[PDB]
């Protein structure tokens, strides 16, 4: 607990007090009078003690109404965010009309990092946030606090995109995803600050909450495709080793709650998935022979991908009956993660040392390695010995039936065939 | 004869774990004149992971110390952080002579089982380390401390991934004789 | 007549659909009797002439021909004031137009709106409404800037956070807006130390002197 | 004991009894540091207005049998004014638990898995349940009436089973609510 908190509430506890005593003194009045039903001065003071009852029951009502728990911190956040928004606009004019500077001693990357990180964040706590604005307010003030003295130095980080950034109308676009961001933060404000976690608020409260949350979800990707996506323009990115990690560790935790799921559509995820990842780091391995600049993208792309795998692996980790099985995709997926850790790693290093072909040989060593941790993956998945993994590749394969004869009768319509 | 067994159908059960009993019975084959090495190295790996899992809490135990110097509001900074490190302060010492009862006296296997037990506590409080880093990260007046906390908490993430590694690692090298 | 005909042509204008198709009616009024719109009903005459693209697209089947016949029996003349007192009803005189599509609040999209800007004011009109959105007057600008693909529209400090415009023909807006500031004038009567370094230097001292005390507890 | 053993002729013997609850929720109140229960904020709103309602109501009805005299009706009313005393007053201090923990330095708490009242309630429950069954020979009665609560009680501690697995963190844990 904090003290002010049990010091505002002095008040509510008093008035509380009060109906207990009022009805103290009432009721030894009520004992008076149960002596003698007349007695005049008793009945006044039983009066009293009624009108002490009422005050006070009225004074409870009043602390109570006052009470607004946790909306000053709202507005509070509202009106720093739109602080925000002026400064923004002020870098918005510096830039259209091209008169921000950086701050040069600092450096992009880690400006997109300290982005990333206030994100995610925010991210990650709307929905509790959402569920807050449901039922609770007390964590739900917290929350948003929290979420405000994250946007402002995500505003920091802004103003340095702005004033850093080399492509004009791509920063610009930077910071309209800034804006974007903090609208709806604004707009979240509202529809919690009315909602207060009230079930007793009408419908359109609730409305109004799910698709802010949306838009800001929208917001959030978009801007995680921004970041990525400059990491892939930048030449070495530890940023997706980051990603990798909150994979794991997500991954670890694990999913309380119980499967929805069929177990064979989770089977589908995961094959859809590794053979895209199989057919992807092997390109990936014929570009490194090629050229690395565009590794980046493929690299970041991989990243993602591993992020679903281990999203939808867990409700598929806890959709089957033998969890040794689970465990078991689990120790597969963690080896994905090391095997592609070391892959972004090596990528990026020859994206600065695109010449050496020490740099290669690691390249094409892991590559190797992670197609083993596939196999291994490939394994498990049919291992889950529900459905029938060949009716998957049976389809896989029928398709390519049909692309044959498709090529079958064009030659029938030239005439080829003969 | 397994694999031919594998070879006449695929994923028939009784062929998995006839493979399985295989593999583990030339592991135990092995373990002749070996597995005291075969553990050994299990451990290796193990006991590297924990190393570095202290390491990584030297990290954050020295941001915790930048982290509480720095803020104004240095008291109720409503940090995570504080109860965070206090756990994994708890939790350390325990690993550590997990640690040096592994090198100290490795044959004796219930001291790897100690080992283990040790690690797979000391996983749980990795998520939280790293949820409160993270929403410190803004927190910080000294984006220098930021990095220091940053770097830190990558060190702690790629941590708990070998760590919960090489506990897989000892749980296919689990003896069930722990009672 | 004509000059607003083809600023309706233009799609400048800010017209309805329906208030099209009075204007429709007073042309076909105009230019025809109510029963020719009567006889025929296919009418690009009625359709292509009468009505800007986007307006011919909408194939005003007959509620244009409903407008012929409000219209009806009044005169070429009748119809010509008609529509020259429609069209001067709407503030869109004195005012330019332009085509824009512009960053909608809440989320990275891009909102169809008309720039609508008169000599001493400035408008906003969806292009899809023909109702102005927001309004201001030139006195309320306090600043401008365009980029060769939108244009920097500062409603002074009362308006809370501007909306830029995105526009292709924005430099043109801008020599416009310079243009427009007129009549505002003619209202007028007669090294070796860095940001970086001494940060860094800080952290260099507090280290220091950190150091000192380490040694010192040690 | 008071009611059913004592005759309500007295009728302040209810009088007393809200003294004693008086007293007892008026500690209750001293110190707010835990919620009497998890009816929540708003819910604890409405439980403060209807009960105001059934103060005002009483404030009618003891003053006017006062007035009358007549004790039965009397004692009814206050005695049900002393119910409504007892419910705002938890109302007041689980409301005081909740927004003492929605100060923004305020560190709130999971407050764990445990809902022991209940559980213990229902074990007391159990208790007498199996109490009935000693003696020889019982009314049917009281027999089929154990039966039935101690049904829904071992159902609800069935869901708080599963609730329980659902939520916590051990999954032998959860095995073991399971069997």
């Amino acid at each position: 607990i904090s003290p002010e908190g049990r010091a505002a509430m002095e008040p509510i506890v008093i008035s509380a007090k009060t109906m207990l005593e009022s009805a103290g003194g009432l009721i030894q009045t009520a004992r008076a009078l149960a002596v003698n039903p007349r007695d005049p001065p008793r009945w006044s003071v039983l009066a009293g003690h009624s009108r002490t009852v009422s005050d006070s029951i009225k004074k409870l009502i009043t602390s109570m109404r006052d009470k607004a728990p946790g909306q000053l911190e709202c507005e509070t956040a509202i009106a720093a965010l739109n602080s925000c928004l002026r400064d923004l606009d002020q870098a918005s004019l510096a830039a259209v009309s091209q008169q921000l500077a950086p701050r040069e001693g600092i450096s992009q990357e880690a400006l997109h990092t300290q982005m990333l990180t206030a994100v995610q964040e925010i991210s990650h706590l709307i929905e509790p946030l959402a569920s807050a604005a449901r039922a609770e307010a007390s964590q739900l003030g917290h929350k948003v606090s929290q979420m405000a003295q994250y946007f402002e130095p995500l505003t920091l980080a802004a103003v340095g995109a702005a004033s850093k950034t080399l492509s004009h109308p791509q920063q610009m676009a930077l910071l309209d995803q800034t804006k974007t961001l903090a609208e709806s933060a604004l707009q979240l404000l509202y529809t919690a600050k009315e909602a207060g976690g009230n079930p007793k608020q009408a419908a359109h409260t609730q409305e109004a909450l799910e698709e802010a949350v949306q838009m800001m979800t929208e917001a959030v990707e978009d801007l995680t495709t921004t970041l990525n996506e400059a990491a892939s323009a930048a030449g070495v990115v530890g940023g997706m080793v980051d990603s990798i990690t909150q994979a794991i560790n997500q991954l670890d935790e694990g999913p309380m709650g119980d499967p929805e799921g069929s177990f064979v559509d989770y089977q589908t995820t995961m094959v859809r998935t590794a053979k895209a990842i199989a057919v992807t780091v092997q390109e990936m391995v014929t570009k490194s022979n090629t050229s690395p600049e565009e590794l980046g993208p493929l690299a970041n792309q991989l990243t993602s991908d591993y992020g679903r795998l281990a999203s939808q692996a867990k409700p598929a980790a806890v959709a089957a009956e033998n969890e040794e099985i689970g465990a078991h995709i689990k120790h597969r997926v963690q080896e994905l993660g090391h095997g592609c850790s070391a892959l972004v790693t090596k990528a990026g290093a020859l994206q600065c040392s695109p010449s050496d072909v020490y740099t290669k040989k690691e390249l094409i060593e892991c590559a190797r390695r992670v197609s083993e941790k596939v196999s291994h993956v490939l394994a498990a998945l049919q291992a889950g010995n529900r459905g029938t993994q060949a009716c998957i590749t049976a389809a896989s394969a029928v398709s390519g039936i049909i692309a044959d004869l498709d090529t079958t009768i064009m030659f029938a319509t030239a005439g080829t065939l003969n | 004869e397994a694999a031919k067994g594998a070879a006449a159908h695929p994923d028939s059960e009784e062929q998995q774990q006839r493979l399985r009993e295989a593999a583990e019975g030339l592991r135990m084959a092995t373990n002749a004149a070996a597995q005291n090495a075969i553990k050994k190295k299990l451990v290796q790996r193990l006991e590297h992971a924990a190393k570095q899992a202290a390491a990584s809490a030297t990290q954050t135990i020295a941001a915790a110390q930048h982290a509480a110097s720095a803020p104004k509001a240095s008291a109720g900074p409503q940090p995570l952080l504080v109860q965070s490190c206090k756990a994994v302060a708890e939790q350390i010492p325990l690993l550590v002579q997990g640690v040096r009862g592994s090198q100290a006296q490795p044959d004796s296997p219930s001291a790897q089982l100690a080992l283990i037990a040790a690690s797979q506590s000391f996983l749980q409080p990795g998520g939280k380390m790293v949820a409160a880093a993270k929403a410190s990260v803004p927190t910080i007046q000294d984006q220098a401390s930021a990095m220091q906390l940053s770097q830190c908490a990558k060190n702690l993430g790629t941590a708990l991934a070998e760590l919960r590694t090489a506990a897989q690692k000892a749980q296919e090298a689990c003896g069930p004789l722990e009672m | 007549y004509v000059q607003a005909r083809d600023d309706i042509l233009n799609g400048s204008h800010p017209v309805s659909f329906d208030k099209a198709c009075e204007f429709a009616g007073f042309q076909c009024q105009i230019q025809f009797g109510p029963h020719n719109e009567q006889k025929h009903k296919a009418g690009f005459l009625d359709l292509k002439d009468f009505l800007p693209k986007e307006y011919v697209k909408q194939k005003g089947e007959r509620k244009i021909f409903q407008a012929h016949k409000n219209c009806g029996q009044m005169s070429e003349i009748e119809a010509k004031v008609r529509y020259v007192k429609l069209a001067r009803s709407l503030k869109t005189y004195g005012v330019s137009f332009f085509l824009v599509k512009e960053k909608m609040k809440g989320k990275n999209k891009l909102v169809p709106r008309l720039l609508g800007i008169t000599k001493e004011c400035v408008m906003r009109v969806d292009e899809k409404t023909k109702e102005v959105i927001q309004e201001w007057s030139l006195t309320n600008i306090k600043r401008w800037a365009a980029s060769p693909k939108s244009f920097t529209l500062d409603f002074g400090d009362y308006q809370d956070g501007y909306y830029s415009v995105q526009t292709t023909e924005g430099e043109q807006i801008a020599q416009l807006i310079a243009g427009y500031i007129d009549i505002i004038l003619k209202k007028k009567k007669s090294p070796p130390l860095t940001s970086a370094q001494q940060a860094l230097t800080g952290t260099i001292n507090s280290s220091m002197q950190a150091v000192q005390a380490a040694q010192a507890t040690l | 004991l008071i009611t059913m053993c004592t005759q309500q002729a007295p009728g302040q013997k209810e009088c007393d009894n809200a003294l004693r609850q008086l007293e007892t929720v008026r500690e209750l109140l001293e110190n707010p540091v835990q919620p009497i229960n998890d009816m929540s904020y708003f819910g604890c709103l409405d439980s403060v207005m209807e009960n105001s309602k059934v103060l005002g109501e009483a404030m009618t009805g003891i003053s006017q049998n006062a007035k009358n005299g007549n004790l039965p009706e009397f004692g009814d009313a206050i005695a049900t004014a002393s119910k409504a005393l007892c419910g705002f007053t938890e109302a007041a201090a689980q409301a005081a638990y909740l927004v003492g923990v929605s100060d923004p330095n305020s560190q709130a708490g999971q407050q764990g898995l445990v809902e022991p009242t209940q559980f213990a309630r229902a074990n007391q429950a159990i208790q007498m349940a199996c109490q009935s069954l000693g003696e020889p020979g019982c009314t049917q009665a009281q027999v089929l009436s154990a039966a039935t609560i101690v049904a829904k009680h071992t159902s609800a501690l069935c869901n708080s089973c599963r609730l329980a697995s659902a939520r916590t963190a051990n999954p032998t844990a959860k095995r073991q609510f399971v069997q």
